[PDB]
């Protein structure tokens, strides 16, 4: 029943560039939020467990914030291995109705010569 | 009334004012169970689930949802009641009946009914006068300068616990130890802090009270319907603070073991929760918790807590107290000022106790009884 | 410790299949929640399912509901029941734990391992 | 259909039919150390100072 919301869909930036990733909650989610980021051919791999929380073995430049229903990425230093779909995930929990609704992602490109 | 030059003996392993003070305890809790309701027509064939749509998951097996058929009129007309019951009060014969149904008789505590601890002070009959040690440092056995007399005992709060002392009063500069017979690990030792340890408990749970008529005047407390997330019921203790208290009581564990030896703290033993876990009462539930958290050493710590609605007072069998739930939630603060030890090269102490006696003579220790008796004789100068 | 799926292969319209995913290298526990989710090839991934090893109790997606069905078979596997299939439900099946804290769902802290995904 | 009254709130008992309740006149007597004092007069409030005692 809670369902988030991406933008912008998609994003290109230069090599070194910062891009910000904003996901919109339709309910306050007590920030318990996730994100992760897909390769192609890849199951997405965990960036941020806990809304500001980074996943062992994530850099820094992976960080981001967030409260109440709005929640941000700011990934810094991109560089083309960073382009892929970055993913916003719910986790609410506690009912028995869940619905650990997967929202949607947005696509990053990092621009080379 | 100080008394220049009296040397009393004392012993209070030996106290019978500790002996009374157990058995009108005893009495008035017994007499205040005469009316209200007893729930006999509870002891049914219970269908319950595992109450799972609003919980954390370390509360996932603690709620049962139970639901029964019970009357209010003698019509052969029995109606759907169901209460939630804590997993600990509900036994398996998906049918499970209560754990109580099967050896003793079960009655409502009456929810009118405070038990909450107001310091009592005892008070000599006529004919009689109270002693007491003024004496720092004082063993709690033995003879002792500095005795005055007492008409009524300073009060104390009839708290009762297991394995930590709570609240009463503090040693008046170091921890103190005091054991019947040091040597002898059938003992228990009974610590006296200097100092209080702070511990917070709480029951974060927004309950509701669902009153249930089960007969002609009387009724029923049933729980459910929890508002909010599931929780479980803990307490913090101050780390630092524990940390501190048990250093000191080393310290004076070594004067009497020696101060060339090492000793630690275990997670106590087996057997039931009544002797397992820490115990208290406050704001009208029944808490037992695991001091396991605690007592784990060589020389905020939360504590987990379970809570159940069938007591069974420690004092006996045959009859047991259903606790109505309490609407709301639960928080209180109080002071950890002793301990319960027994002991099992190096040593191990535990958590022990269960005994309710021990919880007064911890503060029972200063005072003793006697019988005036004012007539006598001695040869002198006196010819009718 | 790696999730691995099997029973791939599509199958046509008003057809059903079933998903197998095994632990290998543990057991389920009670720390672990398990779940699927599913990516059509050109779409984002849509959540489906999860099941919780200590009771077995499933939660659906409201879409999925009346088509999906999730059951433990073992200590290691789980399956997915998929009916009424459609051209529409092609996609690419993954099988994935996720973690938590015991104060607060064994959940919130999202997936830590996927399997590879498999297609029907 | 009916029930009756008191089945409602209250525990019923019966009246025991062989014991009576039909009023006899008693006297109250003061205990050893207690005496009463009682005002004779006529057109008394019941209440303040009275003679004849
Ligand atoms: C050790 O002493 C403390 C302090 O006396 C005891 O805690 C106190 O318990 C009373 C009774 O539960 C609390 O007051 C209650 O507040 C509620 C609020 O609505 C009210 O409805 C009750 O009628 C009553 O007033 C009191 O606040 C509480 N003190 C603190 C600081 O929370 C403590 O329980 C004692 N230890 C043991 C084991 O009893
Ligand atoms: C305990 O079980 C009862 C019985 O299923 C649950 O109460 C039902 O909740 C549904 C939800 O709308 C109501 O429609 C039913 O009428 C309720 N039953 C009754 C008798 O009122 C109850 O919520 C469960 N309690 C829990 C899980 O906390
Ligand atoms: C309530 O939850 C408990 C576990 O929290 C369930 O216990 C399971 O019972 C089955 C019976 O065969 C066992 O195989 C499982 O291993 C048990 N789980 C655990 C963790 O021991 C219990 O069945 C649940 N009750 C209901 C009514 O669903
Ligand atoms: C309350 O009483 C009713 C009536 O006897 C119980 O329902 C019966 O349960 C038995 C058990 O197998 C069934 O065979 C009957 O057909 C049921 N009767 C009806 C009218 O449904 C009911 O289960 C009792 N409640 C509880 C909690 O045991
Ligand atoms: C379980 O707790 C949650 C959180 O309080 C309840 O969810 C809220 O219910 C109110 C009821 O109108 C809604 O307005 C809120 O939007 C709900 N919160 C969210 C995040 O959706 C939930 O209803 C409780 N479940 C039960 C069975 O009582
Ligand atoms: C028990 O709760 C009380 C508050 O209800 C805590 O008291 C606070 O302690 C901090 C410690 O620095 C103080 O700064 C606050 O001012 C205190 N609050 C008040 C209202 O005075 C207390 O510490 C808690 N105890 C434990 C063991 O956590
Ligand atoms: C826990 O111990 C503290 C002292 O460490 C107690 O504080 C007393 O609070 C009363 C309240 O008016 C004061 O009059 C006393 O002077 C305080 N004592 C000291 C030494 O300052 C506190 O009340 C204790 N709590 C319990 C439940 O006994
Ligand atoms: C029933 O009461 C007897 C009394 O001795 C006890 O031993 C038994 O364990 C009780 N039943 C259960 C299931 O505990
Ligand atoms: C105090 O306790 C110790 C424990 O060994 C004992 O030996 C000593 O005699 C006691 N003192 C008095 C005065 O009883
Ligand atoms: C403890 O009890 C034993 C029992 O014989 C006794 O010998 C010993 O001296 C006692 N210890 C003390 C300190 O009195
Ligand atoms: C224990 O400390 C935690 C720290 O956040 C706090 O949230 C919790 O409410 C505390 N519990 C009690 C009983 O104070
Ligand atoms: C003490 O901790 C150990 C750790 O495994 C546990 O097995 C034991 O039961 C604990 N003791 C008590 C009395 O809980
Ligand atoms: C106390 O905590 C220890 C920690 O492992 C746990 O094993 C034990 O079962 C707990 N005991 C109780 C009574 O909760
Ligand atoms: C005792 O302390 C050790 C130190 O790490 C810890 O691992 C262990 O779990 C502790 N025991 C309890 C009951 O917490
Ligand atoms: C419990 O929930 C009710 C719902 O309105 C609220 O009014 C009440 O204050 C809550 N109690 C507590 C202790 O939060
Ligand atoms: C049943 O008892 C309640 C007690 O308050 C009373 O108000 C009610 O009127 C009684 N029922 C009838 C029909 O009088
Ligand atoms: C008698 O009752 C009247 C009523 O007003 C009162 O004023 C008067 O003082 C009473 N007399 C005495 C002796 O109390």
């Amino acid at each position: 029943d809670i369902v988030m919301t991406q933008t912008p869909a998609s994003v290109s930036e230069p090599v070194g560039g910062t891009v910000t990733i904003k996901c919109q909650a339709s309910h306050n989610i007590r920030s318990y939020l996730s994100w992760y980021q897909q390769k192609v051919g890849q199951p997405p791999k965990r960036l941020i467990y806990e809304t500001s929380n980074l996943a062992s073995g994530v850099p820094s430049r992976f960080a981001g914030s967030g409260s109440g229903t709005e929640f941000t990425l700011t990934i810094s230093d991109l560089e083309c291995a960073d382009a892929a779909t970055y993913y916003c995930q719910s986790n609410f929990g506690l009912s028995d109705s869940r619905t650990y609704n997967f929202g949607g992602g947005t696509e990053v490109v990092v621009k080379g010569d | 009334i100080h008394l220049e030059n009296v040397t009393e003996e004392f012993n209070m392993w030996k106290n019978n004012m500790v002996e009374q003070m157990h058995t009108d305890i005893i009495s008035l809790w017994d007499q205040s169970l005469k009316p209200c309701v007893k729930l006999t027509p509870l002891c049914v064939t219970l269908q319950c689930t595992n109450v799972t749509n609003n919980i954390t998951d370390d509360m996932r097996g603690e709620l049962k949802n139970c639901s029964f058929n019970m009357t209010t009129e003698l019509r052969d007309k029995k109606q759907k009641v169901y209460s939630l019951f804590y997993r600990l009060d509900v036994v398996q014969i998906k049918e499970y009946r209560l754990i109580n149904c099967n050896t003793s008789a079960i009655t409502q505590a009456c929810p009118k009914v405070s038990f909450e601890p107001i310091p009592i002070h005892y008070c000599a009959p006529a004919g009689f006068a109270i002693l007491k040690c003024k004496d720092k440092k004082f063993n709690g056995t033995g003879p002792c300068p500095s005795v005055s007399t007492v008409q009524c005992t300073h009060g104390i709060k009839p708290v009762v616990s297991t394995q930590l002392l709570l609240n009463g009063s503090l040693a008046e500069e170091e921890v103190m130890i005091r054991s019947e017979n040091i040597t002898n690990n059938a003992k228990n030792i009974l610590v006296q802090f200097n100092t209080p340890v702070q511990i917070n408990c709480t029951r974060p749970n927004n309950n509701t009270r669902k009153s249930i008529r089960i007969g002609p005047g009387q009724w029923f407390y049933a729980t459910g319907d929890i508002i909010g997330d599931i929780r479980q019921a803990h307490c913090n203790v101050s780390k630092a603070t524990w940390n501190e208290t048990l250093g000191k009581v080393v310290k004076q564990l070594r004067k009497h073991f020696g101060n060339n030896t090492i000793i630690r703290f275990a997670n106590s033993s087996g057997g039931d929760l009544e002797v397992t876990t820490h115990s208290f009462n406050c704001g009208g539930e029944f808490f037992y918790c695991n001091t396991s958290g605690l007592f784990n050493s060589t020389w905020s710590i939360t504590l987990p807590c379970r809570i159940k609605q069938i007591i069974n007072m420690w004092q006996r069998i045959g009859q047991a107290m259903y606790a109505p739930p309490i609407q709301g939630v639960i928080r209180c603060v109080s002071n950890i000022t002793g301990l319960i030890l027994t002991r099992d090269t190096t040593e191990t102490f535990r958590p022990g106790g269960g005994d309710m006696r021990d919880n007064w003579r911890s503060e029972l220790y200063k005072y003793k009884v006697v019988k005036i008796e004012p007539l006598g004789v001695a040869p002198t100068r006196c010819k009718r | 410790r790696q999730l691995v799926e099997s029973g791939g292969g599509l199958v046509q319209p008003e057809g059903s299949l079933t998903l197998t995913c095994k632990a290998s290298g543990f057991s389920f526990s009670r720390s672990q929640y398990m779940c699927w989710v599913r990516q059509a090839p050109g779409k984002g991934l849509e959540w489906i399912t999860c099941v919780y090893p200590d009771d077995d109790t499933p939660y659906y997606a409201t879409w999925a509901k009346g088509r999906f069905t999730i059951s433990k078979t073992s200590s290691t596997t789980v399956t997915l029941r998929l009916t009424s299939l459609t051209e529409a439900d092609t996609a690419t099946y993954f099988c994935a734990r996720t973690s938590g804290f015991g104060g607060y769902s064994y959940a919130a802290h999202g997936v830590d391992l996927w399997g590879p995904g498999t297609l029907v």
